[PDB]
């Protein structure tokens, strides 16, 4: 029971589902091959790792998950590489020829001649589920893959599943690993197609893992395998109440339930900490004080903005592994003095605590020490909204001169998506600001 | 699994073809013969772009050679590698084109098209996923120009939803076989503003002028020439034939590169003609362009950029962020990010590092304005024209293709003074 | 009255989610549609060109032929 089912969606999507399963099957002690020595329930079971993890009569553990890419190359190194036993086949899902950056060919062209196939697999893992209850996506905002095709999807998911819950993990672009000059476009129009979809989604901005991996770990030009290996990390603090249980653990959904005031405003902003190498760990234990300390520190944020110029409308701290209430509660009682932490005037102020006892892991061959204990904050603050405006002003400087856009006209689209998926940008902009604006 | 559909036609385009070939089979690890002989995995991963298999293991490229004589052909065959073509891809008439286009596009040319376009299919329906076309050629002859031309049109017409890419060579008159290379080469553009979704214009004027000015060849062969054709050649197709974080292919490109889609003439440059900022400084240098353009006269719409060699990515990075910096007004700020950059591990054959530049610069128009005033001379005087109308062309023709031109370099202008606010 | 108001707080919730699926099945279809419309005219537009152009290249074969 309570299932959930993740859908990594282009290469984005796929690579950071590599890591995300890799980290989980070594956080819970499941082999390459799928075995898992400790669980005696042979063939299935109501454990919390099965939330995520399907059995079968071999004592094999197969991820709830599917991926799907519109071009083979990166879902074949997991059909060929270490894990490629974990699945079966149907769970990888590729076409031929992939979307070139263009959000019209992921929605439209390309992606209409994989969805039902797409939908069909998904509903095979939905069948094995005695009580669903919900969906993670993986995708990124750049890609045309990771938006036109995600946005059919969720809208297809929506048509297929009702108001059954929709996550987001959406990797917001950054101009040091980016790929195309239109993924503004791309960005703006899955926004706008997806925010009546989407029930929470987590931003991670590249830039930001990209300057945390050359500032906390020394590491000169970071490649997709380190900023995955550090979402992951983060990933798997959010996931870790689903995946495991405990006394002190807090659901996601309670949190959910603080994390989101209205229906769009459901961007929550992530902060992990510690992030460090092993060389600087080494005689060093990272207390609870320190490491709640980091979370309120701007350069650990998943997102670049800044918290302290807008306002807090939740605040909340999931904590894992050596780690007690005391602890959490004093260094909670010094932050509290020693910031102000600012709230809208409609919200209360408390901040929303979890612990889950499973000591973080790392993967081996990694740059991050493995920490006894670990925190990701989740906070919804209107400082987000900077990074709309970042996108918005991009797509403004393009559009103003309807660059580019005949290659999304060649593919059927007409302008009034674009000047339609801008306005909704611009309203949820405005949201943003008035949600913080103090009441009558 | 991402097939590219070569074709080389007339005199140039078979020559700048063969080297192109041979270039990068021996960056393959392939031999006349056909056979790997190579030392790394990564030069076979994506092989199948260019290169079929074939019967005892054999790579075959998928290129396809034409001609309207069999002149510089059997040369190909007699050339090293002449043994490597699939010999039913050899297509050629006899009247040959008589350096007229209206030849190579309306009448010999439009004679011998059929029999070109039954190996154009046999080559793509061979193809597991066909990305599209890249067609070698020159502007200033009669069946490059003319037959090139036709051919591209005629293909469009099949393959409507594929990528047309052309190499096509530009006339100078330092190294010049002619006096009509105008009318040939205003009438070429014409097709090619509307038929092309990507042309490297490569320019003789500024091949001869690196050769003489600068490599110090007072008198330049059109092997020297074509040594400076084939480095860049490799340059721009690195990203098709290697494995990278990039996955690149003739539609990505594009999309990223063409803005607007008339505007899609590229200005390729290369370096050397050795450390990263000298590297990266001398790419963009107006002195390393294959184009005989100063881009310091217009701006860059987009740049795409390829590092091969070993070197360090944080100083590839470092470099072109500063080169961005300090030349900001050279960059359009309407397009954010328009700069990309590669690197690949594997170095050309003689080189430790290059560096390889595309470029989308309104200064481009210098070059279409260099055929617009040749051309214009002799026009409006109706010089040689007789040897157009002979094959029943008619004169609006030429006056259309001119006005097109002119109407391209207006529109490289008008996005050139445009502004942010 | 009281078992009444559960019943539409109920049913109320069922038609809502109903109306959400049903506007979005509509909303998909109405695009997929308007999308394929679009996509043939462009490629039509396209062949109609070529075939313009097909179409002159006789007139100037058939007008060689017409001086003689
Ligand atoms: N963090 C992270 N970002 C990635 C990764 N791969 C690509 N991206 C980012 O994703 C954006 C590009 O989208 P992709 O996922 O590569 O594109 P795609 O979904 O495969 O779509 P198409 O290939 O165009 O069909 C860029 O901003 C990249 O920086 C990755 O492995 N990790
Ligand atoms: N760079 C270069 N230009 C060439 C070569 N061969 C011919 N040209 C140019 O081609 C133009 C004439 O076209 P050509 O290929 O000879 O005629 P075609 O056979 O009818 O296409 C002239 O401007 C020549 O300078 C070559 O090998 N290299
Ligand atoms: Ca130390
Ligand atoms: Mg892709
Ligand atoms: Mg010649």
């Amino acid at each position: 029971m309570r299932e959930c089912i993740s859908i990594h969606v282009g290469q984005a999507g796929v690579q950071i589902g590599n890591a995300c399963w890799e980290l989980y099957c070594l956080e819970h002690g499941i082999q390459p091959d799928g075995q898992m020595p400790s669980d005696k329930t042979i063939g299935g079971g109501d454990d919390s790792f099965n939330t995520f993890f399907s059995e079968t009569g071999a004592g094999k553990h197969v991820p709830r998950a599917v991926f799907v890419d519109l071009e083979p190359t990166v879902i074949d190194e997991v059909r060929t590489g270490t894990y490629r036993q974990l699945f079966h086949p149907e769970q990888l899902i590729t076409g031929k020829e992939d979307a070139a950056n263009n959000y019209a060919r992921g929605h439209y062209t390309i992606g209409k001649e994989i969805i039902d196939l797409v939908l069909d697999r998904i509903r095979k893992l939905a069948d094995q589920c005695t009580g669903l209850q919900g969906f993670l996506v993986f995708h990124s905002f750049g890609g045309g893959t990771g938006s036109g095709f995600t946005s059919l999807l969720m809208e297809r998911l929506s048509v297929d599943y009702g108001k059954k819950s929709k996550l987001e993990f959406s990797i917001y672009p950054a101009p040091q690993v980016s790929t195309a000059v239109v993924e503004p476009y791309n960005s703006i129009l899955t926004t706008h197609t997806t925010l009546e979809h989407s029930d929470c989604a987590f931003m991670v901005d590249n830039e930001a893992i990209y300057d945390i991996c050359r500032r906390n770990l020394d590491i000169e030009r970071p490649t997709y395998t380190n900023l995955n290996r550090l979402i992951s990390q983060i990933v798997s603090s959010i996931t870790a109440s689903l995946r495991f249980d405990g006394a002190l653990n807090v659901d996601l959904t309670e949190f959910q339930t603080n994390l989101v005031p209205y229906p769009r405003i459901h961007f929550p902003l992530a902060t992990y900490a510690p992030v460090i190498s092993a060389e600087k760990a080494y005689h060093e234990q990272l207390s609870v004080a320190e490491i709640t300390n980091a979370c309120f520190e701007p350069a650990n944020q998943m997102v670049k903005c800044d918290p302290r110029h807008g306002k807090y409308m939740a605040c909340c701290l999931l904590y894992r592994g050596d780690v007690v209430p005391k602890d959490v509660n004093a260094a909670i009682a010094t932050i509290k003095t020693k910031r102000s932490i600012q709230f809208v005037d409609w919200c209360p102020t408390g901040f929303k605590v979890g612990i889950n006892y499973q000591p973080p892991t790392v993967v081996p061959g990694g740059d991050l020490a493995k920490v006894q204990r670990a925190v990701c904050m989740l906070s919804n603050t209107t400082a987000i909204a900077e990074a709309w405006a970042r996108l918005d002003h991009k797509f403004d400087l393009m559009y103003a001169k309807r660059a580019f856009v005949h290659w999304y006209v060649g593919e059927g689209m007409e302008e009034g998506e674009f000047s339609e998926a801008r306005e909704d940008m611009a309203a949820l902009e405005k949201d943003y600001e008035e949600v913080g604006v103090d009441s009558v | 699994m991402r097939e590219i559909v070569h074709i080389q036609a007339g005199q140039c385009g078979n020559q700048i073809g063969a080297k192109f070939w041979e270039v990068i089979s021996d960056e393959h690890g392939i031999d006349p013969t056909g056979s790997y002989h190579g030392d790394s995995d990564l030069q076979l991963e994506r092989i199948n772009v260019y290169y079929n298999e074939a019967t005892g293991n054999k790579y075959v490229p998928r290129a396809i050679l034409v001609d309207l004589e069999p002149g510089t052909m059997d040369s190909v065959r007699s050339g090293p590698f002449g043994q490597i073509f699939r010999p039913d891809n050899f297509v050629f008439g006899q009247s040959g084109a008589g350096n007229n286009w209206a030849k190579g596009h309306y009448t010999e040319g439009a004679e011998l098209v059929d029999s070109v376009l039954d190996v154009v299919r046999k080559e793509s329906e061979s193809c597991d996923c066909l990305q599209g076309f890249q067609l070698t050629h020159s502007l200033g002859g009669g069946t490059g120009s003319g037959m090139g031309t036709l051919l591209i049109s005629k293909i469009r017409e099949e393959y409507p939803d594929r990528i047309m890419n052309t190499f096509s060579v530009m006339p100078s008159p330092k190294v010049s076989d002619t006096v009509v290379e105008p009318y040939n080469a205003t009438l070429s553009v014409h097709q090619l503003v509307e038929n092309t979704d990507e042309t490297y214009c490569i320019d003789n004027e500024a091949l001869y002028d690196i050769c003489f000015r600068t490599l110090k060849l007072t008198t330049p062969t059109y092997g020297d020439l074509n040594h400076l054709v084939s480095a860049t050649m490799s340059g721009v197709t690195t990203c098709l034939r290697f494995p990278g974080q990039l996955n690149a292919d003739l539609r990505k490109l594009a999309v990223n590169m063409v803005p607007f889609p008339r505007l899609h003439f590229f200005m390729p440059g290369f370096a050397p003609l050795l450390t990263v900022p000298e590297l990266t400084q001398q790419m963009f240098d107006s002195k390393n362009m294959m184009a005989a353009c100063d881009p310091r006269h217009g701006r860059y719409l987009t740049v795409a950029a390829i590092f091969r060699g070993r070197m360090s990515m944080k100083e590839v990075d470092e470099q072109m962020l500063n080169v961005q910096n300090k030349n900001s007004s050279y960059f359009v700020e309407w397009i954010p990010n328009n700069v990309k950059t590669a690197v690949c591990d594997i170095p050309p054959r003689g080189l430790k590092m290059s560096a390889t530049f595309i470029g989308n610069s309104t200064a481009i128009q210098e070059l279409f304005k260099r055929i617009s005033e040749q051309f214009t001379a002799m026009f409006r005087r109706k010089a040689f024209l007789h040897w157009y109308t002979g094959e029943g062309m008619d004169e609006m023709e030429f006056t259309e293709a001119e006005s097109n031109m002119n109407d391209l370099v207006s529109e490289y202008q008008q996005y050139q003074d445009a502004t942010a606010d | 009255e009281k078992r009444e108001h559960e019943r539409e707080v109920i049913q109320k919730a069922i038609e809502e989610n109903n109306n959400f699926i049903k506007m979005a099945k509509e909303k998909l279809a109405q695009k997929m549609e308007s999308n394929k419309e679009n996509r043939e005219a462009h490629l039509a537009a396209m062949l109609e060109r070529l075939q313009e152009k097909d179409k002159h290249a006789e007139e100037v074969r058939k007008n060689k032929e017409l001086k003689e």
